[PDB]
């Protein structure tokens, strides 16, 4: 056994339950992406205040305005902030573990130099 | 689906084990709704009859009820 | 050893840094080619895009020959049955970028008689893969020299 | 300001020593029914008034302030009821340490009766129904017969005191449970049932005794009350501090040079009570390792907290204990208080009614375990997990009761934690190791039972 | 019944009934040997340590109804196998 | 298959999204 | 006269009087019960119930509470789960292992609910031991095991009113309490049989069968 | 311990009779005024302890004839008597003892006193002895914890008790009259501090319609 | 698992023929003869099943005294 685990008495289920803490399978149609993209996030807001804010919100619910309108209607900073990145450029396939490779040659090597085979740590 | 009679189910002589030669006794396909069932079986083209659920009917429910006067002789006596 | 000593911990807070990111790149995507993505999901380093069967040589070729998706590889082509919807199957396309070190799906819909456009024009590795999911499911995989 | 003053002059329950009689003629003198008729002809919203100046608050223990929950059982709109409204009196006197209720009615029974009839003016109640434990017998026959001279006098039944207000007063003597000197099972025990609380909702000035309003008192609570009527409440305001006011029976017991029952100011401090109207401590002030305020059902204190605590709720409160039915009692060094929580336990396992789970099962996993503690057949942290199993009680029950048998031990888990530690090295070393549990190495079950380890608490 | 269900090639059959005592017991256990993959999931989801997988091999046969195990012909291998089965589960119960 | 729980069995999960992907709450005044 | 409240931040409208769980009920969010069946009287003894309710400082009973306009009901938040927890605790205090014999096997409610609401291991190890209890004779068609009996007091409100046997009784008091025929009887109704899919533990069970 | 099934006997069964004399017939029917005429159920308790005086238990003959009575169904009256502890439902003896072990008593030494009847008539609590003469029961608080320790026998406290002092008490119970209730020997008295009163020190009470308030 | 808590080389090849896939066979062979030494050098204590007895049928001297374990334990194995 391990120690927090088999403690009997500050060891509730209810933080352990790793199984029912699961994360959500998020959906993103276009809809929700021109939201995002006319109005902005929770991080960086640029929306109005009450229920006008609301029904803003309720014009792009429904088929008010479109991706393309609001692909175009974005100034620079949209764009290059939240599609494409500050420098301008796009971002790359992620990594979520990255891969530094390294070359062992001569001696350390598995084989010598002669064979067509190398090694790479 | 429903069972055709002959071949169901039979007992082994050899072991008591139960044969079958109905190859649809336990296939039992899952559907979100009704409608849903429907248009697969038609496209299909299998017969169904349709059942409709029985639900419970809402009524109220309160804890005074049990200890609630009786003007005239207890119909019953209460434990709990 | 006296104690052994196993902290508490949910393995997905492992992954949130990597999935804002696959959420930046997924909306790249989608402003990049609105014509054909209609949507996204993200699920623990799990990217998926949906799209519809006339989109799919078009994204391919999007996802293989563009430089910040070098998606060259062929994983794997899988349909599923949904029954419930109209469209009971589900063709998954799975991908990967040895260049990146990442991995991506697309999603596609199809009937028993609604067929689906081959990617044999790009990966070749895709003939045995749609010959299967053609057995298994019953899916049509329009263009195939040998199906 | 310093209390602990009252003066005979002051004090309500005189004849609490049998200076006096307690028949009808003696109580006269003593001031009992006097002009009871003019009282009940100032009407509800007087009587309740004047209980709510004075701050009268409750003495079984829940100090919930008196003249509010009266007012209960008169909202607008209660006459088209059109019903019986009872009143009934917890006279009852389950509560280890607790004699004062006795005292009340062995005594000065007057007082308590013109207290039902006064209570029930007030809550505009048809009758009065008391309550009284069984092993009470002489003093319910006591009560009974002086009940019954106030009937031959007029002061309750029918135009009590001559006034136009029809009462009786009914004794019912329960047959032994603790539980049901809690307010709801009260009444189920009245109506013929086992004594089995019930949910709040439905409150019982709603619905309550065979359906109709009650409400259920102290003997005391409703004792008190015409005389702080009698004598105009600001008095009553004007002892112990601001919402803790009045006099306050204490009955006193234990390791006590001089075990007594006695009056008192509230908010008089604990240590002039212990050494003034007894006899101080057997053995010294020093000589103390804690102290029992209010019964089985309040969490002891350390010696720390008795220099200076005062006896009211607030402060008791403050110090994560409560003033209960003010019963002391007092434990001195040469005492095992383990052995006291374990019998506590032992207690209320009797006393539990059995119907909602935590307490039926809880209470006997607390005495399975503060049997072993009482050995040291046990581990260090047994005792959180002995914490948890009374939070596993103490909000999920229906009555109070589940919160009684839970807090004690909070409380010695508190304060005297080394001692159990100490008496587990002393079986460690004594015996030889344990395990969860209570299991040892050797331990087996062979032909039926276990034999390999000493079994606390089996007696059957 | 549990070896039945969490068998996964459901080899096993049985059939239970009240016994004169009054006592839970089988009066069917079978075991198709020609369905069975020997994964012994069955020796783990038993909580009284019934069923058992033996170290036997050598027990091959000319006919595949002499396959198809009864109760008594387990019955009767483990009173034949007793001694070893109690060698392997004294040397693997603690981990199991 | 006909053994199955009638019970739920693992509740709803926990949202991960990022806040810079999740629709603005207006302010409420 | 329909009132509306907030459940999970659901909304939802029900006849006034009403107990909360119908209400939860109605907007799909599952709670758990013992005590509680429909077509029977109201009692709140199991104490699985329990829901956070703004109004009050303890946790409340589903089953007991009278709905009210604009009451909130959270029964996601910790305090809930660590009550049903420990309740599910002091369930399986004294509960035998019986669940290889026990007949409620794959339909039991308590597997269930501990399973999904409850923990994974006990602390219970001591070595007095379980409660035991005796097994009654109330006839052919119902077989008792009552070492299982939970004390739900369905089988009780089943049938003195809605049978009409009033043999059925709650005798002792606390742990040693039992419900039973003070003394040996048969459970004499022709609905006898409902009793045995009314308990969730296998304390009555169909006996053919 | 407590016991809440019953098997029946030869002199503990339903073919048993029993009937109230006039005596407690006619105080029946006055308990039964107590309460409302159609709530006489509740009179169930009362009933049964004036027949569990009548005959020395509450048998089941007893309970079945209170129910017949009061028109509920037995089984209401067996939870009755089940429940609260004072319905004594087997054959006790002529002086059930009632010693206090709680907490206060025990401090104030009622082990001693446990012990020393324990030795005297050799019998443990919840047995009977061969006279059919002392009931013993450990029990819980009796009300009377600052006269402690204490013990009751049938009905009567006996309080401030010393191990000689039980001893010889029931001694003398064993055979003629039985010392009056209170604190042994009466060197003390009641509930009033051992060492004489401190507080109520007077001869003429003072009476409250001396001090009323100015209203009224 | 554990390939990031332990030392190894990937070999490669160039000419891509089968003598180059032999190569890089063998040094599979021996790199993974350091990983089962390296691992037998550090097998670290403690459990080898995750301790939720929800999904991980618990051990048997539990399910035949404690009762929430046997209750896994049935609904594991059914
Ligand atoms: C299980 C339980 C038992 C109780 N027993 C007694 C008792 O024997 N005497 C008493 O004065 N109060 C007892 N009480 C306290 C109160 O009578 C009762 O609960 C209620 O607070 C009435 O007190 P009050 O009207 O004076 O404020 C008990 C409370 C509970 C929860
Ligand atoms: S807490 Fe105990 S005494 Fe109170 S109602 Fe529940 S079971 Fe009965
Ligand atoms: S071990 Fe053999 S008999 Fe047991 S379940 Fe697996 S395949 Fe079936
Ligand atoms: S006791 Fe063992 S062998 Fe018998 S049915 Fe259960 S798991 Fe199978
Ligand atoms: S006997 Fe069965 S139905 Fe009745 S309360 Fe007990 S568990 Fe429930
Ligand atoms: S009633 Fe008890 S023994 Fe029977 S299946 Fe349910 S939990 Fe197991
Ligand atoms: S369902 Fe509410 S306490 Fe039983
Ligand atoms: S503690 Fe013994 S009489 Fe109260």
């Amino acid at each position: 056994s391990s120690y927090p685990t088999n403690d009997i008495a500050e060891n509730p289920y209810w933080k352990r339950d790793h199984r029912r803490a699961y994360p959500q399978t998020a959906f993103f149609d276009q809809k929700t992406v021109t939201g995002l993209l006319e109005l902005g996030s929770e991080a960086t807001p640029r929306i109005a205040d009450g229920e006008a804010g609301t029904k803003a919100l309720a014009n792009i619910a429904n088929g008010g305005v479109s991706f393309t309108q609001a692909l175009g209607k974005s100034s620079k900073d949209v764009i290059y902030g939240e599609v494409l990145t500050v420098n301008g450029l796009p971002p790359v396939a992620p990594t979520l573990a990255p891969k530094q490779w390294k070359i062992i040659e001569g001696e350390a090597a598995i084989y010598p130099k002669g064979y067509p085979c190398r090694t790479f740590h | 689906w429903d069972i055709v009679d002959v071949a169901n189910r039979w007992e082994n002589d050899l072991i008591g084990w139960q044969s079958s030669g109905d190859y649809m006794q336990a296939t039992q396909m899952k559907f979100t709704s009704k409608e849903s069932a429907i248009k697969f079986a038609n496209k299909q083209g299998w017969d169904f009859y349709i059942q409709e659920p029985h639900h419970r009917k809402f009524r109220v429910k309160q804890y005074a009820n049990n200890f609630v006067h009786s003007y005239g002789k207890l119909k019953h006596i209460r434990t709990k | 050893v006296d104690e052994v000593y196993e902290p508490i911990v949910n393995p997905a807070d492992r992954y949130l840094q990597h999935v804002s990111d696959l959420h930046q790149y997924a909306k790249y995507i989608m402003a990049a080619l609105p014509k054909y993505i209609q949507g996204f999901s993200v699920w623990k380093d799990e990217l998926t895009l949906h799209v519809a069967p006339s989109a799919v040589i078009p994204v391919t070729t999007f996802l293989r020959d563009n430089t910040s998706t070098q998606y060259k590889s062929i994983i794997d082509i899988t349909a599923v049955d949904y029954p419930s919807r109209e469209n009971r199957f589900e063709v998954v396309y799975n991908f990967l970028s040895v260049r990146h070190n990442s991995r991506i799906r697309l999603k596609t819909y199809a009937t028993e008689v609604t067929p689906v456009p081959s990617i044999t024009c790009l990966y070749e590795g895709a003939n045995w893969f749609e010959r299967e999911a053609y057995d298994m499911y019953g899916v049509f995989f329009e263009g195939h020299p040998d199906l | 300001r310093q209390y602990g003053g009252l003066k005979d002059q002051d004090r309500i329950f005189q004849n609490l020593y049998d200076n006096y009689g307690w028949d009808l003629a003696s109580a006269r003198k003593q001031g009992d029914w006097y002009k009871t008729k003019e009282l009940i002809l100032k009407g509800d919203t007087w009587i309740i008034d004047e209980i709510k100046k004075s701050g009268l608050r409750g003495r079984g223990g829940a100090g919930f302030p008196s003249g509010l929950k009266w007012s209960f059982m008169n909202p607008p709109g209660w006459e088209k009821n059109e019903g019986p409204r009872y009143l009934v009196v917890n006279a009852d006197e389950g509560e280890p340490g607790t004699c004062k209720d006795r005292e009340i009615m062995r005594k000065d029974p007057h007082k308590l009766v013109e207290g039902c009839l006064l209570a029930g003016r007030a809550m505009n109640a048809t009758a009065a129904y008391i309550y009284i434990r069984g092993e009470f017998y002489n003093e319910a026959a006591v009560l009974q017969t002086a009940i019954n001279e106030a009937y031959a006098a007029g002061l309750i039944g029918k135009d009590a005191c001559g006034s136009g207000y029809d009462f009786d007063v009914y004794i019912h003597r329960g047959m032994g449970a603790y539980v049901c000197g809690e307010e709801t099972s009260l009444i189920e025990s009245l109506e013929g049932k086992a004594g089995k609380p019930r949910l709040k909702p439905p409150f019982p000035a709603g619905v309550g005794l065979f359906g109709r309003p009650s409400t259920v008192t102290n003997v005391e609570t409703v004792a008190v009350a015409p005389t702080i009527l009698r004598r105009g409440g600001d008095w009553f305001a004007s002892f112990g501090r601001e919402r803790n006011s009045g006099t306050k029976l204490f009955c006193i017991s234990g390791n006590v040079n001089e075990p007594c029952t006695v009056e008192e100011e509230m908010s008089i401090p604990l240590r002039e009570l212990l050494e003034k109207h007894c006899g101080g401590i057997k053995g010294g002030w020093d000589n103390l390792l804690g102290v029992i305020p209010g019964g089985c059902s309040v969490p002891i204190l350390p010696k720390n907290i008795c220099e200076d605590v005062l006896m009211d709720f607030d402060a008791l409160k403050d110090v994560q204990s409560g003033l209960g039915t003010a019963a002391v009692i007092v434990i001195n060094k040469q005492q095992d208080v383990i052995r006291a929580i374990q019998r506590f336990a032992a207690f209320y396992k009797h006393e539990s009614c059995g119907q909602c789970t935590p307490c039926r099962e809880g209470t006997t996993w607390l005495l399975k375990a503060m049997d072993r503690f009482r050995t040291g057949q046990a581990k260090e942290r047994e005792i959180d997990m002995l914490y948890e199993l009374t939070k596993d009680i103490e909000g999920h029950t229906i009555c109070a009761l589940g919160d009684a048998a839970a807090w004690p031990i909070q409380g010695l888990i508190r304060n005297f934690r080394p001692e159990m530690e100490t008496r587990m090295k002393k079986f460690h070393d004594e015996v030889g190791a344990v395990s969860v549990g209570g299991w040892m190495k050797d331990a087996r079950v062979e032909k039926g039972k276990v034999v390999g380890a000493p079994l606390p608490g089996v007696h059957h | 019944k549990l070896c039945e269900a969490i068998c996964p090639a459901l080899a096993i059959t049985i059939d239970a009934e009240e016994r004169i005592d009054g006592s839970r017991r089988t009066t069917k256990y079978d075991i198709d040997m020609t369905k069975c993959i020997y994964c012994g999931y069955c020796q783990e989801s038993c909580p009284v340590d019934a069923i058992v997988e033996t170290p036997n091999v050598e027990y091959a046969t000319e006919t595949r109804e002499e396959l198809l195990y009864n109760k008594e012909k387990l019955l009767a291998n483990g009173d034949k196998w007793e001694l070893e089965l109690q060698y392997a589960l004294d040397a693997d119960a603690p981990y199991r | 298959s006909a053994g199955s729980t009638a019970w739920e069995p693992v509740g709803p999960g926990r949202d991960d999204r990022p806040d810079s992907f999740k629709l603005p709450t207006p302010k409420p005044e | 006269a329909e009132i509306e409240l907030t459940i999970d931040g659901h909304k939802v409208s029900i006849e006034a009087g009403s107990a909360l769980i119908q209400a939860c009920e109605k907007a799909g969010v599952t709670v758990p019960r013992y005590c509680y069946h429909d077509k029977l009287a109201i009692a709140g003894n199991c104490r699985m119930c329990l829901v956070d309710v703004e109004r009050a400082p303890k946790p409340v009973a589903s089953c007991a509470y009278p709905v009210a306009p604009g009451m909130v009901v959270r029964t996601d938040t910790e305090r809930v789960k660590q009550a049903r927890e420990n309740v599910m605790e002091m369930m399986l205090q004294n509960h035998p292992l019986d669940c290889p014999v026990c007949d409620q096997g794959g339909e039991c409610d308590l597997q269930d609910q501990s399973m999904r609401y409850g923990r994974d291991r006990g602390r219970f190890t001591e070595i007095t031991g379980k409660r035991s209890t005796e097994d009654k004779n109330i006839g052919p068609l119902v077989k008792t095991s009552m070492n299982r009996c939970i004390h739900c007091t369905r089988c009780v409100r089943f049938a003195n009113d809605i049978a009409g046997a009033p043999e059925l009784g709650s005798s002792g008091r606390g742990n040693d309490m039992q419900i039973g025929t003070y003394l040996e009887k048969n459970l004499n109704t022709e609905l006898s049989g409902n009793v045995i899919d009314l308990c969730p533990v296998g304390a009555l069970t169909n006996k053919p069968y | 311990h407590i016991v809440s099934v019953h098997r029946n006997t030869e002199n503990n069964n339903p073919s048993i009779p029993f009937e109230f004399s006039p005596e407690n017939m006619k105080r029946a029917e006055e308990v039964i005024a107590k309460y409302p005429p159609q709530y006489k159920k509740a009179a169930v308790m009362p009933l049964l302890d004036i027949g569990q005086r009548q005959l020395g238990y509450t048998s089941i003959s007893v309970m079945n004839y209170v129910a017949k009575l009061l028109e509920m169904p037995p089984m209401r009256v067996y939870e009755v008597a089940t429940f609260y502890t004072m319905y004594n439902r087997t054959p006790m003896g002529r002086y059930h003892l009632q010693i206090c072990t709680t907490t206060p008593c025990q401090l104030c030494g009622s082990d001693g006193i446990m012990e020393a009847v324990q030795n005297t008539l050799n019998i443990k609590p919840g047995e009977t002895t061969k006279d059919n003469l002392f009931t013993l029961s450990e029990v819980e608080c009796l009300g009377a914890c600052v006269n402690a320790p204490m013990m009751a026998i049938n009905d009567d406290y006996y309080e401030d008790l010393t191990p000689e002092g039980t001893v010889k008490l029931l001694e003398d119970c064993k055979a003629g009259k039985m010392p009056t209730p209170g604190p042994e020997n009466h060197v003390r008295r009641d509930c009033e501090p051992a060492s004489g009163q401190k507080v109520l020190l007077s001869k003429e009470p003072h009476n409250v319609a001396d001090f009323l308030q100015e209203g009224i | 698992d554990a390939y990031d808590k332990v030392d190894f080389d990937v070999p490669v090849g160039m000419n891509g023929d089968c003598y180059d896939r032999y190569l890089i066979r063998m040094a599979e062979f021996r790199q993974s003869l350091r990983i089962i030494e390296q691992c037998c050098n550090d097998m670290p204590a403690g459990a080898v099943k995750v301790e939720d007895f929800k999904i991980n049928s618990p051990p048997r001297n539990l399910m035949k005294e404690d009762m929430e374990a046997l209750i896994h334990h049935f609904l594991l194995y059914t």
